[PDB]
């Protein structure tokens, strides 16, 4: 058995989104296929299941009129017409197989990321995080490399080819107004920073942005 | 819909200790045939959920014996004997009695160890951002436990809350610590009208709030 | 190998679990067995766990 | 209570040629299907 889904999907709010579900290695038109919605914050909420053989559909009482499923018998594929989309529905979508009252839920999918926003694809803006001019020299010092204004996710903020990989800290993405602002940090000794050359690298595959930036003392 | 109540929300336990988690339904979920149909799901960060306990009186084919499930017709309890480094994640309930089907609330489960001293650092803006025309003051707090901690921003002795972004990750694997960043973005013209910028931290392991302040004109 | 599919019409007898009328679930069981041979010369094994509904309407 | 009889036998042979012997004193019920409305109290076999 094996399941396939569609790639990442971005769209301005108010339009429709179509995601595809392909199933192989079993009788595709014989039992139920149910989809699951996972908000990136917490919790799991279902959206509904369908029987690819007949026209049997049901929906949860909370998500009624939001989506409409459809299945094909010639090609083993399930689609879902999505109604007017709001910024409160940007979440991850899973698909799974299910057969009620018996053995069920033995496999899953891989995950479909739907990122709905009215913004436009903008290249990242990399910046350093230098300590203050007047500060006490301790035994160790932390570092900082910030990236503001990029869309969509994800981005890769690393140090010099993995040389500084211990004690690194990369935090989840949080919006400010409409774009993302992500900082990366690491702790290093104080006796080495004035001597060793360190440069934080940023790689964005969706925009093909490869930018290195060195942090220098004041 | 029959709602699930999971207790507790978070049960930090040490390695090897036995942990029990209760999952109650608002209504009776025993089917007239004589079997109760409930699913337990285990989800890891960044991966699809896994199967451990279906048909509670039985066990999944492929999961080790360290997991067990029991309970009466209404109250259900999932038990783990020795928590390993792999058992990190989130539990989920799934009732299979009535139509439609619904999920649980999601039980966060990680490991527990002793307390740790927080490492606080503050980063004033860099020269490149000053040339751009902004000011991003960052405040990192790494390697602290537990999550009970507060971060406060002071400008010349006045509390500031607009423009404050708080981000945090999960419990790390190699050190079992927490991390949290507080970012404050202001205009450069506002950076030249105020004097003192201060990040203060209040944590259980410190009787006095750790203060990190820096002055514009010094 | 021989692969054979004859169409047929079947009239099974299944008990009616009528408790929640009208909406309810009916559980109809139907058996397949070789009346001629027991498990001494032939053995029966299912190809797929679920009855295929590719041709269902 | 209903008492219903079924009469089995040979047609073109006398007792001098074919003689019937009941294998079981009672009718077997190993694979009986419970209809729901009727339950068989007993089933007796007689050789006449
Ligand atoms: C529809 O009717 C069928 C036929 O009676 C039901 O199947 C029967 O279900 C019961 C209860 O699940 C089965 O009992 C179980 O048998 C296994 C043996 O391995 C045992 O491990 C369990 O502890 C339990 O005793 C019974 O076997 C099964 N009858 C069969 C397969 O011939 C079916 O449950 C009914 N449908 C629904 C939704 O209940
Ligand atoms: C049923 O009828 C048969 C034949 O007349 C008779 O021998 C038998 O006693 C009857 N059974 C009962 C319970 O009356
Ligand atoms: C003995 N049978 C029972 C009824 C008819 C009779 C009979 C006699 C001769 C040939 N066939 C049948």
């Amino acid at each position: 058995v094996q399941l396939q889904q569609s790639g990442a999907e971005v769209m301005k709010p108010g339009a429709s989104v179509k995601i595809s579900c392909k199933g192989t290695g079993y009788t595709f038109s014989s039992y139920w296929i149910e989809w699951v919605k996972q908000r990136p914050g917490h919790g799991l909420e279902r959206i509904g299941e369908i029987l690819p053989g007949s026209g049997s559909t049901n929906y949860n009482e909370k998500f009624r009129g939001k989506a409409t499923f459809t299945a094909d018998k010639s090609s083993k594929t399930a689609y879902m017409q999505l109604s007017s989309l709001t910024s409160e529905d940007s979440a991850v979508y899973y698909c799974a197989r299910y057969l009620p009252y018996y053995y069920a839920m033995d496999y899953w999918g891989q995950g479909t990321s739907v990122t709905v926003s009215s913004a436009k694809t903008t290249p990242p803006s990399v910046y350093p995080l230098a300590p203050g001019s007047a500060a006490q020299t301790n035994s160790m010092v932390t570092l900082g490399c910030l990236v503001k204004g990029y869309f969509p996710e994800p981005v890769t903020v690393t140090w010099n080819s993995g040389s500084l990989s211990s004690g690194v800290h990369t935090f989840p993405a949080v919006l400010q107004s409409d774009l993302y602002t992500l900082s990366s940090s690491v702790t290093v000794p104080s006796s080495t920073w004035p001597s060793e050359t360190v440069t934080c690298n940023v790689a964005h595959p969706a925009s093909s942005t490869k930018v290195d930036k060195k942090i220098v003392p004041r | 819909d029959v709602l699930m109540t999971q207790t507790p929300l978070s049960l930090p336990v040490s390695l090897g200790d036995q942990a029990s988690i209760s999952c109650r339904s608002s209504q009776s979920i025993v089917h007239s045939n004589g079997n109760t149909y409930l699913e337990w799901y285990l989800q890891k960060p960044g991966q699809s959920p896994k199967l451990l306990i279906y048909k509670v009186s039985n066990r999944f084919s492929g999961v080790p014996d360290r997991f067990s499930g029991s309970g009466s017709g209404t109250d259900f309890t999932l038990k783990i004997s020795r928590v390993e480094a792999e058992d990190l994640g989130v539990y989920y309930c799934f009732q299979g009695s009535h139509v439609p089907w619904t999920f649980g609330g999601g039980t966060k489960l990680e490991i527990k160890r002793a307390d740790a001293a927080p490492t606080v650092s503050i980063f004033p803006p860099s020269s490149e951002q000053l040339t751009s025309g902004g000011a991003s003051v960052v405040c990192f707090l790494n390697n602290f436990y537990p999550k009970d901690i507060n971060v406060k921003w002071k400008i010349d002795g006045s509390e500031r809350q607009n423009g404050v972004l708080n981000s945090w990750t999960d419990q790390d694997s190699k050190d079992s610590t927490y991390s949290m960043s507080s970012t404050l973005t202001l205009t450069k013209d506002e950076y030249e009208r105020h004097n003192s910028y201060t990040c203060e931290a209040t944590h259980k392991t410190s009787t006095s709030p750790i203060v990190k302040s820096f002055n514009r004109n010094e | 190998s021989i692969f054979w599919l004859p169409p047929a019409i079947y009239k099974s007898a299944c008990k009616i679990e009528v408790k929640h009328f009208p909406f309810d679930q009916q559980n109809c069981t139907m058996k397949f067995r070789s009346w001629t041979y027991d498990r001494t010369e032939i053995d029966l094994v299912l190809k797929s766990e679920v009855a295929s509904l590719d041709d269902f309407t | 209570q209903q008492n219903c009889t079924m009469k089995f036998g040979s047609w073109t042979y006398d007792k001098a040629k074919i003689d019937l012997v009941n294998m079981h004193s009672r009718v077997d019920q190993l694979d009986f299907w419970e209809s729901g409305e009727w339950v068989i109290v007993d089933a007796v076999g007689t050789y006449n």
